[PDB]
Formats: C-alpha cells, sequence, structure tokens
C-alpha cells in the first residue's frame, strides 16, 4: 500500500 | 473456391496479398519454406540498386518484371513465391511488397503462437526482475504460446511499469496513480 | 470564511502533489504476482 | 446451415463474413448471442465471401466476430386467419402479449408482383360519405388511393374517418400497417378497434390484422414493415379470394428508411439525397398492392410530403402508382377548412362521365371551374380589393367562397376539435347540394352558413338560425 | 479542512490496476477518432481516452473503430491509449439528480460535489411499445391561461413550442416548471411532476440565469438541468437530449411523472448535421442528413404514458423549435410537427404588439387536448374557444377583444387552475363586455386578488371537485358582479 504511506507524509508536511 | 483464413487478419492490399499467400501455402503445407522465401526476396529488394530499378515509375512494367523474372529464376524460387512477385508486378503493387512480407511475418508469428508483450519502465530494468516478470507473464497464456517480450524504457512514467500483452494492458505506472489520487482529491 | 477555507484547501492540494512532484518496484512485483494469480 | 462472423457494424448495416455457404440476397440471418431476436436481411454480396445486411432491430452491443446463423429463406411471417385481431412486428412476432400466432403457414415478405394477365379492370365507385372526396375525386372499389399531405394537415384524421366509414361498413378482413408513425396512434387504434368490436380478444371473429413498425424502430424495420403488412393482405387476397382493405400509414417512411440506409450501403446519392433505387424499390413494393382476378385489395395509403414540397422525389414518384389521389393542403387548413383536401389537386381515374354519370361529372367539373376562377382572381382581389371586380366576377367569387365552405365537413373522429357531431353525407346529397349552389339557388345565404355542415338542408337551417338569432 | 482529504479519497481511491483491453488512436480529426485495436468493443460502447475524455464506438470497421469524441478533440493525439469500459453509453439516473446541474454525460457542473446516483440507464434505449402505453388522461398544468385553456397538455404528451427567436418559448417552459411547485409541495404524490430542462446550444450565461430563476422560485429542488451549451462539442449537444430523456424515463418507469423540455431541438439537429457532414455522409434537404427525422423521432417517442400494469407513470416532452422568419413549412419544423402531438405557435407580430404570451390560438393545437382537462376549465374554455373563433372569423368583436386581452399574462406568474377558471369565467359570461378594454388587465389583477384574499372557500371547492357546480356557479356569479359593482 505504498502510495497511502506516500500521501500522508505529504499531508503531515502540509500540516 | 474455399480459402484458409489465417488466425490473424491483416488489412489493406498488404493484408489481402498476404492472406492469399497464407491460404495458398496452407493447402500445400509449405509455410515456413515460403517465409524463408519472402525473407530472401525482401533482402533482395532492400539493396538500393534494383530497389531503384523496381520503384522507377518510368520503367515499363514488362522491363521491371523481366528483371524480376531473371532474379527470381536465379535463386531457384518456389512457384508460389515467383507467382506472388509476378502478381505484384502485374498489378503494379510491387513497391509495397515489403509490407506484404511484413504482413506474412506477423501472420505466422501468431501461427507459431507468439504473443508480443511490451514493458515500459521509468528505469532501465534489472535482469533478475526482467525474467522474474517474464515468468509472471508466462502464466497468462495457454500452452503453445511464446512471449515476444520487448521492454523499452521511458523515465517520465515516474516508476512502476506499463505492460502490454498484445492489446491487453496493465498500467502499474506511478504517474497515472498520482493522477488518479489527484483526481480523487479534487472530486 | 468559507471562501478562504476553500481557497486554502485548493492551494493545499496543489502543494501536496507538488510535494509528490519532488518525491523500489517491490509493489510492482507484488502486483505482477497478483495479476499472475488473476490468470 | 451456414455460420458466419460479423466483420463491421455501422448503424443498421452489418457486414457478415461467411467461410462457406454464402446466403442468397434477401435471406434472413439470426445474430447469435442476444437477448431478443435480431434479424439481418442480406442486401449485397461484397465479395470475399462477405455479405452486407440491414438489421431489423438495434445493433448496439454487437461485437466484431460475433456468430451469425443463416436461415436459408427470407423473413417468413405467419399468415392466415389467426393473424386477425393480433399485432405483429416487422418479423412476425406478436407484440400484443397474447401468445404465439399459431397459423398453419408462413409466407416470405418478399414476393413477386402479380403478372399482367392477372390484372383486373373493373371500376366501381366506393362511397366514403365525405363530400369533397365523393364529389371531386371518388374512390374506387379495389383501387389504390393514397392521401398526400404535409405535417399536421389531417392525414391521420382522414385515414381514421375512412377507417370508420368504410372498414366498419365492410365485411372483408381489413389490414392496417403502421409504418414509421406514432406509437401513441397505434395504441389508440388498437383500443378503439377493441371497443368497437372489430378486434375480438375472445371468441375470435376479428376482421382486422395490425402490423406496426413505428417511429422508434431502426431504419430496417421501418423499411420492411410495409412489406410485412403487404404480405398479410396478399395472403388474404390470393389464398382466400376475400375482398381485403389495406390501410398503410405512413408509406413515405418506407422510402425515407431506404434513404437512411442507402448511404451506409455505399451507394452514390441520387437527387435531393435519396437512394438511386427509389423508383424501383417503390415499384417492387407498390406493384404487389393491387387487385387481381383472384381477389380485391382496396388500398388507402397516407403519404407524407416533406416540407410541403409535392415535387420531392418520394411523393412525385408515388403519384404514378395511385388511382385516386387526395392531396391535403396547409394553406387550406389555415383557413379552417377540414378536411383540408385541395379541390384543384385531387384527381381520380373514375372521374369519367361514363362511370359516375353526366350529372356527377358535370357538377364536379363546374365546382372545379368556379374554384379555379376564384384562384386566378385572388391576386387582384387582394391587391385592389373586391370593390373593383366585375359584377359577374363578384358573383363568381361569392359562389366560389360558398363552395369552399360547403366542401368542409365535420368528422366523427374530430368532435374533439370541431365541437360538432360527425356528418356522413351520402352521394346524392353531395351532388344535389353542389348543383344547387352552382345554379345560384343560395345567393342570399351568408357564406358562414355553409362552413362545417352536412347536406345542404343543414346549410339552410344554419342560415335561418344565423338570420333569426343575429 | 485537512482530513476532508485523507477522508477516504486516499484509502478508498480505486488505486487498483486491472487487465484492460486497449486501442491506439490512428487519426483524430473532425471530432472523430480512428482507433486501432479494441477487438472486442461493442457497437455504441463508451470508451475512455488517455486525457480522461470519453467517446462512443460508432463505426466498428474491419481494421479500425470510429469513435465519436464527447469533448474537444484538441485533447487527443495520435498514439493515445483508448480503454474499453464495457458499458454501452449510459448516464446516472435517480432522484439524486434533482437540484443538480449536469452536462450531457451526467457530471456535476454546479460545484456541489458528485451525484450520489446508484442506477445507470442507457441513453439509446427503445421507446415503449404499443401495449405498455395508455391514452393521455391526467392534465399537465402549465399555469398559463392561454395554454391551460385552449391548448391543454396532458401527462404523457409531446407538445411542440415552435416560433421565431425571442418570442417567449423558454419563458413558457420556465413557467411550466415553476407552476409545479403547488403540486410538489402538496400531499397527493400522484400529482407531483419532476421537471428536466435540457439546454442545447444555448448561451451558458443564459443557463446560469435560468438556474437562478429556478432557485429563487424554489423550483430547483425538483428539477434536473442538463447543459450542453454553445461552446461544448457537437457530440455533447447531440447526446444531451438522450441523457435528459433517460433521466426522465427513470421517473416514467417507476410510477412517477416527469416533464422534459428540450431547448431546443433545432440546435441538436444542427449539431447532428455537423457530425454527419464531418463523417462525409450524403446531405439531403438543407444539407441535413437523411436520418435527422429518426434523430428526433426515436427521442420524442420515449415520452409516453404507461398504463397501470407498467407503473402508471408518464413523461411529458415540450420540445422547442426555432423557425426562421416564421416559416413553419421548413424541414426540421415539419419533422418535429410530424413527431409531436400538437404545437404552440408563438408569433412575432403578436409579441411585438404587446400580446405576451404571443400564442397564435388559431394555429396552436393539441391532438390529445380535451381528454386531459379538468371539468371546470373545460366548461369555461369551451365557450371561450367558441367565442375566440367567432372573433377571429370577423377580424361579436368586442367580446373577442376582451378575451384576447384577458389572455395576456406576466412572466414568472403561473396561475392555479381555480384562479384561471375564475378569470376566464368573469371574461366569458360578459361581466366586462362593457368595461373598456385597456383596464381589463387591471380589473383582472384586482379581481383575482379579491377572489384569493377573501373567497378561498370557493376556490377550495373548485380544487376539490374539479368542476364548477351550479352552486359554485351562482356563487362565483355573485362574487364577480359584486366586485364589478365595487370596481
Ligand atoms: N409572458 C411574457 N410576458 C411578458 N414578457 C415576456 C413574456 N415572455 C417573455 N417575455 C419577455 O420577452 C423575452 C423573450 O425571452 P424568451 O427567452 O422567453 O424567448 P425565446 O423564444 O426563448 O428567445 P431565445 O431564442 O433568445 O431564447 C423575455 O426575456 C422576456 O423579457
Ligand atoms: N377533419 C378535421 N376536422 C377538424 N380538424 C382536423 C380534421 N383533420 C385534421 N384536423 C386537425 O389537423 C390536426 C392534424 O391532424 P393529423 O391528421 O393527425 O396530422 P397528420 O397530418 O400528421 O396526420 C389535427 O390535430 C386536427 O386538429
Ligand atoms: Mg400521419
Ligand atoms: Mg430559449
Amino acid at each position: 500500500q505504498k502510495l497511502f504511506v506516500d500521501k500522508i507524509r505529504e499531508y503531515k508536511s502540509k500540516r | 473456391a474455399k480459402l484458409v483464413r489465417p488466425p490473424v487478419q491483416v488489412y489493406g492490399i498488404e493484408g489481402r496479398y498476404a492472406t492469399a499467400l497464407y491460404s495458398a501455402a496452407s493447402k500445400q503445407n509449405k509455410l515456413e519454406q515460403v517465409e524463408k522465401e519472402l525473407l530472401r526476396v525482401a533482402q533482395i529488394l532492400k539493396e538500393p540498386k534494383v530497389a531503384a530499378s523496381v520503384l522507377n515509375p518510368y520503367v515499363k512494367r514488362s522491363i521491371k518484371v523481366k528483371s524480376l523474372n531473371d532474379i527470381t529464376a536465379k535463386e531457384r524460387f518456389s512457384p508460389l513465391t515467383t507467382n506472388l512477385i509476378n502478381l505484384l508486378a502485374e498489378n503494379g503493387r510491387l513497391s509495397n511488397t515489403q509490407g506484404v512480407v511484413s504482413a506474412f511475418s506477423t501472420m505466422m508469428s501468431v501461427h507459431r503462437g507468439e504473443v508480443p508483450c511490451t514493458v515500459t519502465s521509468a528505469s532501465p530494468l534489472e535482469e533478475a526482475t526482467l525474467s522474474e516478470l517474464k515468468t509472471v507473464l508466462k502464466s497468462f497464456l495457454s500452452q503453445g504460446q511464446v512471449l515476444k517480450l520487448e521492454a523499452k524504457t521511458d523515465p517520465s512514467i515516474l516508476g512502476g511499469m506499463i505492460v502490454r500483452i498484445g492489446e491487453k494492458y496493465v498500467d502499474m505506472s506511478v504517474k497515472t496513480k498520482i493522477q488518479k489520487l489527484g483526481r480523487a482529491m479534487r472530486e | 470564511q468559507n471562501m478562504m477555507r476553500r481557497k486554502e484547501q485548493e492551494h493545499m492540494i496543489n502543494w501536496v502533489e507538488k510535494h509528490v512532484v519532488q518525491s523500489t518496484i517491490a509493489k510492482c512485483i507484488a502486483d505482477l504476482k497478483l495479476l499472475a494469480k488473476k490468470a | 446451415a451456414a455460420t458466419g462472423r460479423i466483420v463491421a457494424v455501422i448503424g443498421a448495416v452489418v457486414d457478415v463474413q461467411f467461410d462457406e455457404g454464402l446466403p442468397p440476397i434477401l435471406n434472413a440471418l439470426e445474430v447469435q448471442g442476444r437477448e431478443t431476436r435480431l434479424v439481418l436481411e442480406v442486401a449485397q454480396h461484397l465479395g470475399e465471401s462477405t455479405v452486407r445486411t440491414i438489421a431489423m432491430d438495434g445493433t448496439e452491443g454487437l461485437v466484431r466476430g460475433q456468430k451469425v446463423l443463416d436461415s436459408g429463406a427470407p423473413i417468413k411471417i405467419p399468415v392466415g386467419p389467426e393473424t386477425l385481431g393480433r399485432i405483429m412486428n416487422v418479423i412476425g412476432e406478436p407484440i400484443d402479449e397474447r401468445g404465439p400466432i399459431k397459423t398453419k403457414q408462413f409466407a416470405p415478405i418478399h414476393a413477386e408482383a402479380p403478372e399482367f394477365m392477372e390484372m383486373s379492370v373493373e371500376q366501381e365507385i366506393l362511397v366514403t360519405g365525405i363530400k369533397v372526396v365523393d364529389l371531386l375525386a371518388p374512390y374506387a372499389k379495389g383501387g389504390k388511393i393514397g392521401l398526400f399531405g404535409g405535417a399536421g394537415v389531417g392525414k391521420t384524421v382522414l385515414i381514421m374517418e375512412l377507417i370508420n366509414n368504410v372498414a366498419k361498413a365492410h365485411g372483408g378482413y381489413s389490414v392496417f400497417a403502421g409504418v414509421g408513425e406514432r406509437t401513441r396512434e397505434g395504441n389508440d387504434l388498437y383500443h378503439e378497434m377493441i371497443e368497437s368490436g372489430v378486434i375480438n380478444l375472445k371468441d375470435a371473429t376479428s376482421k382486422v390484422a395490425l402490423v406496426y413498425g413505428q417511429m422508434n424502430e431502426p431504419p430496417g424495420a421501418r423499411a420492411r414493415v410495409a412489406l410485412t403488412g403487404l404480405t398479410v393482405a396478399e395472403y388474404f387476397r390470393d389464398q382466400e379470394g376475400q375482398d381485403v382493405l389495406l390501410f398503410i400509414d405512413n408509406i413515405f417512411r418506407f422510402t425515407q428508411a431506404g434513404s437512411e440506409v442507402s448511404a451506409l450501403l455505399g451507394r452514390i446519392p441520387s437527387a435531393v439525397g435519396y437512394q438511386p433505387t427509389l423508383a424501383t424499390d417503390m415499384g417492387t413494393m407498390q406493384e404487389r398492392i393491387t387487385t387481381t382476378k383472384k381477389g380485391s385489395i382496396t388500398s388507402v395509403q397516407a403519404i407524407y410530403v416533406p416540407a410541403d414540397d409535392l415535387t420531392d422525389p418520394a411523393p412525385a414518384t408515388t403519384f404514378a402508382h395511385l388511382d385516386a389521389t387526395t392531396v391535403l393542403s396547409r394553406a387550406i387548413a389555415e383557413l379552417g377548412i377540414y378536411p383540408a383536401v385541395d379541390p384543384l389537386d385531387s384527381t381520380s381515374r373514375i372521374m369519367d362521365p361514363n362511370i359516375v354519370g353526366s350529372e356527377h361529372y358535370d357538377v364536379a367539373r363546374g365546382v372545379q371551374k368556379i374554384l379555379q376562377d376564384y384562384k386566378s382572381l385572388q391576386d387582384i382581389i387582394a391587391i385592389l380589393g373586391m370593390d373593383e371586380l366585375s359584377e359577374e366576377d363578384k358573383l363568381t367569387v361569392s359562389r366560389a367562397r360558398k363552395i369552399q365552405r360547403f366542401l368542409s365537413q365535420p368528422f366523427q373522429v374530430a368532435e374533439v376539435f370541431t365541437g360538432h357531431m360527425g356528418k356522413l353525407v351520402p352521394l346524392k346529397e353531395t351532388i344535389k347540394g353542389f348543383q344547387q349552389i352552382l345554379a345560384g339557388e343560395y345567393d342570399h345565404l351568408p357564406e358562414q352558413a355553409f362552413y362545417m355542415v352536412g347536406p345542404i338542408e343543414e346549410a339552410v337551417a344554419k342560415a335561418d338560425k344565423l338570420a333569426e338569432e343575429h | 479542512e485537512m482530513s476532508s482529504i485523507l477522508e477516504e479519497r486516499i484509502l478508498g481511491a480505486d488505486t487498483s490496476v486491472d487487465l484492460e483491453e486497449t486501442g491506439r488512436v490512428l487519426s483524430i480529426g473532425d471530432g472523430i477518432a480512428r482507433v486501432h485495436g479494441l477487438r472486442n468493443v461493442q457497437a455504441e460502447e463508451m470508451v475512455e481516452f488517455s486525457s480522461g475524455l470519453k467517446g462512443m464506438s460508432l463505426n466498428l470497421e474491419p481494421d479500425n473503430v470510429g469513435v465519436v469524441v464527447f469533448g474537444n478533440d484538441k485533447l487527443i493525439k495520435e498514439g493515445d491509449i483508448v480503454k474499453r469500459t464495457g458499458a454501452i453509453v449510459d448516464v446516472p439516473v435517480g432522484e439524486e439528480l434533482l437540484g443538480r446541474v449536469v452536462d450531457a454525460l451526467g457530471n456535476a457542473i454546479d460545484g456541489k460535489g458528485p451525484i450520489g446516483s446508484k442506477t445507470r440507464r442507457r441513453v439509446g434505449l427503445k421507446a415503449p411499445g404499443i401495449i405498455p402505453r395508455i391514452s393521455v388522461r391526467e392534465p399537465m398544468q402549465t399555469g398559463i391561461k392561454a395554454v391551460d385553456s385552449l391548448v391543454p397538455i396532458g401527462r404523457g404528451q409531446r407538445e411542440l413550442i415552435i416560433g421565431d427567436r425571442q418570442t417567449g418559448k423558454t419563458s413558457i417552459a420556465i413557467d411550466t416548471i415553476i407552476n409545479q411547485k403547488r403540486f410538489n409541495d402538496g400531499s397527493d404524490e400522484k400529482k407531483k411532476l419532476y421537471c428536466i430542462y435540457v439546454a442545447i446550444g444555448q448561451k451558458r450565461s443564459t443557463v446560469a440565469q435560468l438556474v437562478k430563476r429556478l432557485t429563487d422560485a424554489d423550483a430547483m429542488k425538483y428539477t434536473i438541468v442538463v447543459s450542453a451549451t454553445a461552446s461544448d462539442a457537437a457530440p455533447l449537444q447531440y447526446l444531451a437530449p438522450y441523457s435528459g430523456c433517460s433521466m426522465g424515463e427513470y421517473f416514467r418507469d417507476n410510477g412517477k411523472h416527469a416533464l422534459i423540455i428540450y431547448d431546443d431541438l433545432s440546435k441538436q439537429a444542427v449539431a447532428y448535421r455537423q457530425m454527419s457532414l464531418l463523417l462525409r455522409r450524403p446531405p439531403g434537404r438543407e444539407a441535413y442528413p437523411g436520418d435527422v427525422f429518426y434523430l428526433h423521432s426515436r427521442l420524442l417517442e420515449r415520452a409516453a404514458k404507461m398504463n397501470d400494469a407498467f407503473g402508471g407513470g408518464s413523461l411529458t416532452a415540450l420540445p422547442v423549435i426555432e423557425t426562421q422568419a416564421g416559416d413553419v413549412s421548413a424541414y426540421i419544423p415539419t419533422n418535429v410537427i410530424s413527431i409531436t402531438d400538437g404545437q404552440i405557435f408563438l408569433e412575432t407580430e403578436l409579441f411585438y404588439k404587446g400580446i405576451r404570451p404571443a400564442i397564435n390560438v388559431g394555429l396552436s393545437v393539441s391532438r390529445v387536448g380535451s381528454a386531459a382537462q379538468t371539468r371546470a376549465m373545460k366548461q369555461v374554455a369551451g365557450t371561450m374557444k367558441l367565442e375566440l373563433a367567432q372573433y377571429r372569423e370577423v377580424a361579436l368583436l368586442s367580446r373577442g377583444v376582451r378575451l384576447t386581452e384577458l389572455l395576456k399574462q406576466g412572466q414568472y406568474s403561473p396561475m392555479a387552475i381555480e384562479e384561471q377558471v375564475a378569470v376566464i369565467y368573469a371574461g366569458v359570461r360578459g361581466y366586462l363586455d362593457k368595461l373598456e378594454p385597456s383596464k381589463i388587465t387591471k380589473f383582472e389583477n384586482a379581481f383575482l386578488s379579491h377572489v384569493v384574499s377573501q373567497h378561498q372557500a370557493l376556490l377550495g371547492t373548485i380544487r376539490a371537485d374539479g368542476k364548477i357546480s351550479e352552486q359554485s356557479d351562482a356563487k362565483l356569479k355573485e362574487i364577480v358582479t359584486n366586485f364589478l359593482a365595487g370596481f
């Protein structure tokens, strides 16, 4: 499930 | 008169002539023979000198196919193949014969049961996982089938791979997954 | 307030996938095996 | 039999490649693998053991390579008395939800026209109860009639009044073929024939068989449903000797459907845009609708006129196939005169003094002469006014306007529009009333005393009412 | 909001990959894409291009597939991949569309998120046969005095609105949509009418203002708007009517009653002519293809009235047609007149002469008509039509002038059937034969306010009974005479 653990890193960055 | 329909259908004048050749050979069981024949005649024509002798529109058709008769009686060619080239010069469809050759090739490569697969990657593939996915690819086809796998590389797909099994198609690329995630995030 | 919220959300979305813009084929082999199971 | 593969699907045109056993032209083929029965009719042989076919239903969901089976015979429909009281579609299947049509024989919808030695000559006037029809263009028992008209001028109302009068008074197994018309109208006709007892849902003594391919059908169905109904009527005429009535509405849709599929069959367009084979298609279809020495078919056909042209190749070509044309007009219907029959454009072959008699013939010719004089005067009448006409000219205009109004008539099927009760004027009342209006016996009545009346007695009564009340 | 992103948009995101069947674009041009491959694609199946566009497999040929592109072919290049969807072209249907503005393919263009539809329906379905139908009986109330009295429209009918440009056709359709509010809010669920407005070739600003007029009158809550405007691809303007018709067939098939407006069908015929001429098909009259009649007739044939064995629902269609210089004998006008069940002729002479709505009563007709009127409206409108015919014959005369001025109506003002009956009664019994004409409208206004402010009981009785009984006859008589003495 590599792209969810892709996305939420970026989401936390945006946080 | 009945005709033998090849397992694949090619279209155009190339397709029609090659379908004729295939249904002629299948009633005498001389298919690979005539492939080596048209292989030979294709390399006959691909040399520039009489390539220009035959694509000249200012020859008389009699002159051009006279030279063709000469060079086809040189290499002890089968009556089937001499007749095909005679017909291509009769109908003036000679310059397109490469295509017909082309067609015939493709045709019998689905006679031998080959399936062309194309794996595009963002990175020049490793050898290990190349044949790894070759073994993976093997399991989709019935027995009697051979993978013609030709993996080119395009570094714009941002990873993953895009594999085309004939017209079947799996897009495991990462760029398209990113596009899908963006669309879902916007809609 | 709601318009500012929507516009901040829009800049956040194009910034997060710019973050992916700046940013391992094990999943590729796994999907290959899955498709092989799909026969 | 033979099995082939679909190789191309373009609209209603499907190319089928057979590996052996090519099917003759006009054969029916069954596409294999569909929920409902899809039939393809062979139209051409393209060579390469490929045929081109026209589909009788929708072609969506068809895939190249799909199996197709050959029937070995053209579209065969069940024919017999068991078709009476039933609705069937272009390929003979019941579309009334009453079970299969268990007839003993099936006929192909493609047949040969009757020969020249089978033609009949007898000409007997058929009285319809309509004034303008029976006076200026009488119909004939066993003759093809044809009702021309633009969009919304009274074609279907007129054909339903004719249905009412003639078909109800008849005893000879009428047949109705709806070709490219409103499905609503088909339902209306079905139920008004159920209530009137002409169609008997139980204890079958029906005397009308319906065949319907309507506006919603693809071009192939709209191009062969006329042939299907024609085949039913041909059975009733030949193999029973009965005196059949055949109503076709609308028959321009047959030509139009041919024109819609003609482009896809790869044929160079003719004039206007129709198929090059317009006239011969119309001839092969229309020469089978005919009276022979074996039986009699009275054929009433509604004929749509595109954009009110009448020189469009389809109406122009239809004209030569009819014995009594009745041409409706929009300019007349905008005056409020119904039926909007054009008196100066409707003809008949029995309009002959040796058939209708010298009285009828002379009255009709005089009516037409006065109406023609009025038409020729109309231009300066509307430029300068009537105040400048001669006194004889004012008299001819007065009688012409009176004849115009008297030609209109309330229709039993038009009470919803006219408010009056439908009148059925017999022939002698028509002749006498028009003779009297011609002679000058009503130069004192107001013109509005003739609008929408029955016989002339009602005109004088209406004049009296107008004079006393107003 | 931050977690409105990781909501499920990431977790539930269709990040699957499947063994798909593909084709490769050979040549894009003229809004048609010749595509190589797609061996198992079906006729009229929807395919999806690489750019996220969509198309319909029109021409299955031996060596290629002709695909009609639903959008701008600028976004398609030779070599693009084309995937199958396995689904013949279909659109989302259901009640989740009410209140939504969508484009011809069912995608929301109102910015309110996705349509939560659970059912999809093909756009090219066949109309019901002969047996499923039943004659039109229930009235479809427009709220316009002229239409509802002289040219009545039933449920399951097809009524053309034909006329020149800027003569009030869209206004008639919009008032017909606004008028159904009094029924959609009531209790009887067999009088609710769900409206659909397909906008073809129109200015997008005009469609936005139309949605505004519907939202201010609170008519959007029961109205679908399908928009294929002037700047959209010709295939989209071609498809929009069938999308709207399937959205309405959903209601027609489930025992409910839909109404659909095609605004207009002339622009759909023009779009189809563009597509046909770009496909090199032979042009007939006015360069239109041979099957433009079929184009409109397979569409207007789906507006039916089912019987009580097939649900008892209906679908009323009000196709709009724009004539040039008042020519009704043109090709496409006569085609649609051949298809529909009547017309409503709007005139430019009447519209310029202040008579609005500019309905030509002598030329407007409704083939069904009487079978779908209330009894009270029938009682008064029969006499009204007789007197109007008398007046147009002699063009009594003062009665005719009075009535024709009584037929004028304002925009966005649909009257209930009871109030129309009251006004027409006050007009047709003579009670303003001696009032000079120019005050009539004024009188009308005042009169109706009176009847709605104080005599609500009479209107309620007319509503319950549907007819204007002898008791209510004398009651309305004394009401109007007392008001006229006061007026
Ligand atoms: N019943 C009416 N009473 C008074 N004015 C009206 C009425 N209907 C329309 N109008 C006015 O005349 C204008 C005509 O606009 P409308 O959209 O209704 O006509 P149209 O036939 O749709 O023309 P178009 O082809 O431009 O869409 C309206 O904007 C309105 O201002
Ligand atoms: N005999 C008639 N009397 C009064 N009105 C008629 C008569 N015939 C036709 N009409 C009117 O003309 C309209 C068109 O009728 P119809 O025949 O159904 O159209 P079409 O030409 O498409 O067949 C009808 O709705 C009707 O109002
Ligand atoms: Mg008709
Ligand atoms: Mg408009």
